[PDB]
RNA sequence: UACCCACUCCCGACCCGGGGAGGUAGUGACGAAAAAUAACAAUACAGGACUCUUUCGAGGCCCUGUAAUUGGAAUGAGUCCA
RNA sequence: UUAAAGUUGCUGCAGUUAAAAAGCUCGUAGUUGGAUCUUGGGAGCGGCCGUCCCCUGCUCGGCGCCGGCCCGAAGCGUUUACUUUGAAAAAAUUAGAGUGUUCAAAGCAGGCCGCCUGGAUACCGCAGCUAGGAAUAAUGGAAUAGGACCGCGGUUCUAUUUUGUUGGUUUUCGGAACUGAGGCCAUGAUUAAGAGGGACGGCCGGGGGCAUUCGUAUUGCGCCGCUAGAGGUGAAAUUCUUGGACCGGCGCAAGACGGACCAGAGCGAAAGCAUUUGCCAAGAAUGUUUUCAUUAAUCAAGAACGAAAGUCGGAGGUUCGAAGACGAUCAGAUACCGUCGUAGUUCCGACCAUAAACGAUGCCGACCGGCGAUGCGGCGGCGUUAUUCCCAUGACCCGCCGGGCAGCUUCCGGGAAACCAAAGUCUUUGGGUUCCGGGGGGAGUAUGGUUGCAAAGCUGAAACUUAAAGGAAUUUGGCGAAGGGCACCACC
RNA sequence: GAAGACGGUCGAACUUGACUAUCUAGAGGAAGUAAAAGUCGUAACAAGGUUUCCGUAGGUGAACCUGCGGAAGGAUCAUUA
RNA sequence: GCAAGACUGCUAGCCGAGUAGUGUUGGGUCGCGAAAGGCCUUGUGGUACUGCCUGAUAGGGUGCUUGCGAGUGCCCCGGGAGGUCUCGUA
C-alpha cells in the first residue's frame, strides 16, 4: 500500500471516458490562461491554482480546454519557483518536526518521523538529479534553514 | 529456488556452496581434521604389532565378553584395539606379532555388540586368519 | 507490486477455469495478452474474447469453454534454441500428442510446432495444455 | 642386474656406423573379449498327450524326467618329428 | 567416489506444532520492474483457404536501350543479448556408415581372371569475426528550441586544366571554418495505472512530548470518648500493646496508582498506551473532474527505537519486597505459609541489547464461496426526539461503498493431522525479493575476533557416543480432576 | 699474451636477534560418554501434590527456590443489570 | 387566460389573532397561547377512554396489589353496598 505507512488504501481521482470540453462553458482558453497568470502572481501552488480553477470558473481540467498543463504554462513564462512544490512542502515539513524536536529531547515517535521524512527527501531528490531538473551538485544537510526554505 | 531472477546466478551459487559447507556427510571428506583424526589417514588397511590381548564388555540385551586385540601401528606409534572375528582365533596372537589390521564396515563405527572398536584383524604373521581358522595353511613359529 | 501483467492474468483465467466460470476480467492489457489470447483461439482452446478499450490501460473479458486444463507461464525469458526445444517439451508437456508451447521470435508470437517448420527460435514466453 | 637394429623413426662427413628412442620377450587373476569339465538308450519308474472299461489295462513310433548298466561314436588340456 | 538422495531443492526442498522469520522499522551496492509507436493496399499460380512480389536515397560504370529510365559497383544510411546460416576451429578417446580380426573386444583392411578401391562424417559449452529479423528489458533525439528542410547574403586560409615562348596577377575550377534576416513542417510534450509522492476540507484515535488539575486508598504525625485486644493458618507462634495496642471522628504531610465505565474496542512499525484542561508536531482511513509523472514493494554493508530485570551519580524513601534474621508443617526446610527486612520497584540522566518480544505463521501484488455484527469517513431513504411548522445538524432505523482488528458455516482447495479464505491458486510444480535448517547429543561449548567500566550480546567448531530423539490422533491404564448411576458382602 | 689486484653487478651461504605455523613433556583442575543391582529425596510427566515454561538478578550437598516482566506449548475459547 | 385534480393547517359562528406572554442550540416566515370588546345569521353529529409529575389522551422517565413473574382494574362528582382479584408456585 503506502511507501511507509503499513496499511492500503484506495482514494484517488478518476478521470471520466470523455476527452471534451464542456459545450456549456463558453470561456476563451485565452481567458483561461489568463486566471492562471493573475492566480500564480498571487502566489500560489499547482495544485491550489488547479482546485480553484475547478471550483470558480468550473472548467473539468487544463488540459482538454488548453493543450499544456499548468506547471508547463508556468515554465514556458519563467515566474514558477526553482524549487518543486511537492519538494518545498516536504522541506517545511522536515524544518518544522526540527523545529519541534528542538524543545522535546524524549519524543522519539517525532525522531522516528525524521527520519522517515528524510528518507523520502532522499528518495525523490535522486530522481528529481536523474531527470535533470535540480543541479547535480545540490543537496540536503542537516543545516539548511536559512538559505533553504 | 526463492530466487526467480533471470540474472541472479551467483547468488543461488553462493547459497547452494554455503549450505553445502554447512552439510555433514560433506563435511567429513572436505576438512582436514577428519583425515587427522583417523590414524589409518585413509588408508584401506594399516600394519601394527601387539602388545596385549583384552577382554571387553558387551551391549545391553546380549550379555557377554568378546576379545580385543591391543594393536600399536607404524605410522604415529598410536596404541588402538582391533577385535578378532572369528572363532577360538585368540590363540594364535600372542605378544610381538605383526598383524593387518583393516577397516570394519561402518565409516569408523561402533559396530553391533562391541563397544569401543572400530577395527578388526585380517591376517597374523603374514598370514590370513581364514587360513589358521580353516586350518588352509600353518602358522610358522 | 504488479510488473509481470502475464502470468497473473493467466493465473486468473486459470482459476476462472478451475472454478467454474464463463466470463472472467483480467485487469491489464498488454500487446503480448492479445497475442497470446489470439493464439489461444487460433489453437482452439478457449472461447471467443472482447477486449474492451478505455483511455488507459483497458481490460479483456473472455468466454471460457471447458476444454482448458492448465495455463502457465514461464519467469523469466529463458532463450531457446532449436537443439533445445524437446528439452523443454519432454519435460513440461504433458504428452506428445497434445499440449501446446509458445515462444516469442524475432518474426513473431507463435507455437513450437510452426518455429520448428519455419526454422526459428526465440526466448520462451509460457504454455498451456 | 634378458635379445636385436629387422619393422616405426632420429643425429652424423654418409647405401655401409650408432640409438635400453624403440621393438621382441619372461613375471603378472589391474582390467577387457571369446570359451571346456559334456551329448547320445531303455528295461529298473510318477504318467502328462489320442479312443473305450465310472477308475486299474493294450497300442504309446515325439515322450517330461533318471539309476558306479551296456557296445559306444567325438574333441580338447598336456606329452611330443616337423 | 557416483546413482539411489525431490536427505543440497537451476529443473526440484522446508520455515504454526517434526531441525528453522533476525523484536520491529529506515536505508546504500545487487536483484526485479505498469500501458502505448504499422497497419494494410494492388494482382496471381489452384479445389474461400496453402505456397507467394514492393513496403529510406545521392558518384564510378552495364543482358539494355531511343538529352531521359533501369541494372552491376570504390563511398554510406546510430546502437546490446536471443534466434538461423558461414568461416576458423590437432589426432586418438564419444556417436556413427563400410568391410567375416572365423564370433566379439580390436584393426583400417580387403575383392573380382593386372584392375577396383574406402580409410568420411556428427559433436567441440562459453568468449572473438561476418550476415536477411525487430517480437522481447533499457538505450536515443525537439521544450530557456544552440528544432529539421529548399534557399537568400557577408569575413578568413589553401589544391590546378584556363590569363604572348616566359619573371607576375585575383579569378574562373572549387575545399574548410564562421555567419545576419525571413520562409517552410500538421512547427516539437500520448495518457493519468483499482502504482507511487504531494496539496486541499470536515473529522477520527487510552498515538507522542511539555505544563496542569482531580479521585479514593496506604502510611505517619496532632487532638477527642472508649475498652484489653488487632497477627494468621485444615493448627499455634514469633509482631505491638495502661509507655493506650485496635476501632470510630476531625485536620495535617509524603509517595505510589489512575477501579467500577474498561469491550475478542481504538492507536503505534515493534516494545507499549485509561483523571481533567491547554500548547506543539505528525500519521492511516474515507471525498476529489487537484497537482508531479514511472518517482516502484524487497533489502548485503550501514543507522533510530526497543517490556522487565542488570551497572553508574543525585532527589525522595508510602505499599510491595531477591538476599538476611525467626515460628511451625516435616524424619530432614536452608523451600510453600506467617513477622520484620536490604538493593530494586519512581524520576532526572549515562549505558547493554535479551523473552514463550509468539498470529510459535516475513514483505509487496493479483485471483478464487456465503453470512450477521463491529469502528472510521462518505453516499441516500420511512419515521421519532431538541416538545409540536420549515432545512441541515447529534441520536434511532433501512441499505451501500474502501481500509482494519475480528466472528459463524463450508471435502472451494491444501496438509501427517490438529486445522487453515489461507497454512489455497504445488508433479497440471515458474509473480518478485531478504533471512534461515539437513538425525539426536557433545553445545550456543573450546578457541579466535568484537562491542561493553559490568553481567553478557553476535559470529562459532572439532574430537567422541548412539539408532533413535521427535509432530497429529482412537482405544486400555491411573489420576492428592469434573460430573452421573449401583448395591444391605456400603449407609440411613 | 698467462698469473695476480683495486672497483661495480647478480649473488648461494654464514653469524647474531625478533617473529610465525605443525608435532611433542605438560605438575594440575574442569567435563561427558559405555554399562545389570551402593545412601539422602523425587525436582518434572494426571490440578505431580507449590500449575508448567521463557529472559534478567541472588545464596545453597543435590535436583533446585525466590522476586520482576511476559507465555498458553493449561485445568478457562462463556458468566449473565 | 382557461382548468380541475392530489394531500393539508386551524377554528366548532366570524373579526380582534397567532396579539400580549413564552422560547430553544444553530437559524428562519419562527412552536406554544387566551382575552376586553364588536358584527351577530345564535354557537355541529356517531364512537372510544383517563394513577402522579416534568412539558398534549404526545414522546419518555417510571407505578400500585401479597412472597415470587405476568395479567385485571386504577381522572372528578352524586347515590346503592360488599369485605384480601386471577394464572403456576423458591
Amino acid at each position: 500500500g503506502r511507501m511507509h505507512a503499513p496499511g492500503k488504501g484506495l482514494s484517488q481521482s478518476a478521470l471520466p471516458y470523455r476527452r471534451s470540453v464542456p459545450t456549456w462553458l463558453k470561456l476563451t482558453s485565452d481567458d483561461v490562461k489568463e486566471q492562471i497568470y493573475k492566480l500564480a502572481k498571487k502566489g500560489l501552488t499547482p495544485s491550489q491554482i488547479g482546485v480553484i480553477l475547478r471550483d470558480s470558473h468550473g472548467v473539468a481540467q487544463v488540459r482538454f480546454v488548453t493543450g499544456n498543463k499548468i506547471l508547463r504554462i508556468l515554465k514556458s513564462k519563467g515566474l514558477a519557483p526553482d524549487l518543486p512544490e511537492d519538494l518545498y512542502h516536504l522541506i517545511k515539513k522536515a524544518v518544522a518536526v526540527r523545529k519541534h524536536l528542538e524543545r522535546n529531547r524524549k519524543d522519539k515517535d517525532a525522531k522516528f518521523r525524521l527520519i522517515l521524512i528524510e528518507s523520502r527527501i532522499h528518495r525523490l531528490a535522486r530522481y528529481y538529479k536523474t531527470k535533470r531538473v535540480l543541479p547535480p551538485n545540490w543537496k540536503y544537510e542537516s543545516s539548511t534553514a536559512s538559505a533553504l526554505v | 529456488g526463492k530466487c526467480r531472477g533471470l540474472r541472479t546466478a551467483r547468488k543461488l551459487r553462493s547459497h547452494r556452496r554455503d549450505q553445502k559447507w554447512h552439510d555433514k556427510q560433506y563435511k567429513k571428506a572436505h576438512l582436514g581434521t577428519a583425515l587427522k583424526a583417523n590414524p589409518f589417514g585413509g588408508a584401506s588397511h594399516a600394519k601394527g604389532i601387539v602388545l596385549e590381548k583384552v577382554g571387553v564388555e558387551a551391549k545391553q540385551p546380549n550379555s557377554a565378553i568378546r576379545k580385543c586385540v591391543r594393536v600399536q601401528l607404524i605410522k604415529n606409534g598410536k596404541k588402538i584395539t582391533a577385535f578378532v572375528p572369528n572363532d577360538g582365533c585368540l590363540n594364535f596372537i600372542e605378544e610381538n606379532d605383526e598383524v593387518l589390521v583393516a577397516g570394519f564396515g561402518r565409516k569408523g563405527h561402533a559396530v553391533g555388540d562391541i563397544p569401543g572398536v572400530r577395527f578388526k584383524v585380517v591376517k597374523v604373521a603374514n598370514v590370513s586368519l581364514l587360513a589358521l581358522y580353516k586350518g588352509k595353511k600353518e602358522r610358522p613359529r | 507490486v504488479r510488473m509481470n501483467v502475464l502470468a497473473d492474468a493467466l493465473k486468473s483465467i486459470n482459476n476462472a477455469e478451475k472454478r467454474g466460470k464463463r466470463q472472467v476480467l483480467i485487469r491489464p492489457c498488454s500487446k503480448v495478452i492479445v497475442r497470446f489470447l489470439t493464439v489461444m483461439m487460433k489453437h482452439g482452446y478457449i472461447g471467443e474474447f472482447e477486449i474492451i478499450d478505455d483511455h488507459r490501460a483497458g481490460k479483456i473479458v473472455v468466454n471460457l469453454t471447458g476444454r482448458l486444463n492448465k495455463c502457465g507461464v514461464i519467469s523469466p525469458r529463458f532463450d531457446v534454441q532449436l537443439k533445445d526445444l524437446e528439452k523443454w517439451q519432454n519435460n513440461l508437456l504433458p504428452s506428445r500428442q497434445f499440449g501446446f508451447i509458445v515462444l516469442t521470435t524475432s518474426a513473431g508470437i507463435m507455437d513450437h510446432e510452426e518455429a520448428r517448420r519455419k526454422h526459428t527460435g526465440g526466448k520462451i514466453l509460457g504454455f498451456f495444455f
